[PDB]
């Protein structure tokens, strides 16, 4: 549902 | 893991003028049209208030002499004109990528004018006394600069050992410090001597401030 | 309306688990972009941030002590709690909770006023209060300063104020400093010296950690 950038770039450095 | 380094970390400035205050990252915080830099000013006893979101982002309800600037790596926050509130702490902080760090912080003075302190001596409490300790406190008050120098004195000799100091952060209305030097010991210890002496120099003092407490009356 | 407020134990043993709630109103958790997360501050020390949780339950952590950490929310009540297991004296810190208001950008646009955290095998004392008055053998003033020390207390925080918070301009409440295992703090209150003792002048100390409120009215030495 209108997925951003933050949340993105969040998900891709997460552990 | 993004390190933001922040210069300067401490800042001195007149009201009316300009405080600027970089942030650099360790890795670029801005990709794909955003910068993912925020700000913060923390004044003490109160948690970080945010000023700017993604670097020029002016947070609704704060004033515009907060401006944010910077790209990739290099940020900087500019407060101008400076007010007398501004005596805090300020935080950078990126969203970048996981973990979230802010930077160490900067601290910002309000210059004004020179204060000469208010020196308030106190000899124990009948309570305390009845417990077996005996504190001589000594309140240096509403003085600027920060920098002031007590020199204890137990009836003519200076004591080294049971004094503790404690400095107020900048008050942000008037700008001034405040200073209690505690002299704490045995209440057998406290009565060999009768004389008890506070000394106080400042940059403003041309000769010292004494205040003693005749315990003879 | 937007209020955040942070409880937690105040004092706690090392290895023992850290337990802190986060309380709110003026917004909901299940509202699209709104997050809310833990931020840490220890004495002195900068800012660090510890996790928050996503309005769709998507959480993330610190990796320097994911370990540790468990973050979860009740919507239904406008809660959110955090635990952080084998807690240790460098855990010694104010644990803020603050909003993220929207998916767009992780800042941090409403903090609770903290919530200090000590962890440490030293045991929860409460302060002794000694008034501070000038003594017999005073001098001309035209303005007079009293005072009250606070001594021999454990944990912090000790919330000091003069006539229930009537008495609040002219106010120098100065940082405890820690002599053994002991904190000590004073405060001064600055009075146009007509006013006293003509007009009572009381000192109002708490430390929650303890559970003790004391009250000292400032009286002339006579004698």
């Amino acid at each position: 549902a209108s997925l951003s950038l933050q949340r993105l770039l969040e998900a891709l450095s997460a552990e | 893991d993004i390190v933001l380094t922040q210069s300067p970390a401490s800042l001195a400035v007149s009201l009316g003028q300009r405080a600027t205050i970089s942030c650099r990252a360790s890795k670029s915080v801005s990709t794909s049209g955003y910068s993912f830099m925020h700000w913060y000013q923390q004044k003490p006893g109160q948690p970080p208030k945010l000023l700017i979101y993604l670097a020029s982002n002016l947070e609704s309800g704060v004033p515009a002499r907060f401006s944010g600037s910077g790209s990739g790596t290099d940020f900087t926050l500019n407060i101008h004109p400076v007010e007398e509130e501004d005596a805090a702490t300020f935080y950078c902080q990126h969203s970048r990528e996981l973990p979230y760090t802010f930077g160490g912080g900067t601290k910002l003075e309000i210059k004004r004018a020179d204060a000469a302190p208010t020196v308030s001596i106190f000899p124990p409490s009948s309570e305390q006394l009845t417990s077996g300790g005996a504190s001589v406190v000594c309140f240096l008050n509403n003085f600027y600069p920060k920098d002031i120098n007590v020199k204890w004195k137990i009836d003519g000799s200076e004591r080294q050992n049971g004094v503790l100091n404690s400095w107020t952060d900048q008050d942000s209305k008037d700008s001034t410090y405040s200073m209690s030097s505690t002299l704490t010991l045995t209440k057998d210890e406290y009565e060999r001597h009768n004389s008890y002496t506070c000394e106080a120099t400042h940059k403003t003092s041309t000769s010292p401030i004494v205040k003693s407490f005749n315990r003879n009356e | 309306q937007v209020t955040l407020k942070e409880s937690g134990p105040g004092i706690l043993q090392p290895s023992q688990t850290l337990s802190l709630t986060c309380s709110f109103s003026g917004f909901s958790l299940s509202t699209s972009g709104m997050g809310v997360g833990w931020i840490r501050q220890p004495s002195g020390k900068g800012l660090e941030w510890l996790a928050h949780i996503w309005w769709d339950d998507v959480k993330r952590y610190n990796p320097a002590l994911k370990s540790r950490l468990t973050i979860s929310k009740d919507t239904s009540s406008s809660q959110v709690f955090l635990k952080i297991a084998s807690g240790d004296t460098i855990d010694t810190a104010t644990y803020y909770c603050a909003r993220i208001p929207t998916d767009d950008y992780y800042a941090l646009d409403h903090w609770g006023q903290g919530a200090s955290v000590t962890v440490s095998s030293a045991k929860t004392t409460p302060p002794s209060v000694y008034p501070l008055a000038p003594g017999s053998a005073a001098q001309t003033n035209s303005m007079v300063t009293l005072g009250c020390l606070v001594k021999g207390y454990f944990p912090e925080p000790v919330t000091v104020t003069w006539n229930s918070g009537s008495l609040s301009s002219g106010v120098h409440t100065f940082p405890a400093v820690l002599q053994s295992d002991l904190y000590t703090l004073s405060s001064s209150v600055t009075v146009p010296s007509s006013t006293w003792p003509s007009e009572t002048v009381t000192c109002n100390v708490a430390h929650p950690a303890s559970s003790t409120k004391v009250d000292k009215k400032i009286v002339p030495r006579d004698c």
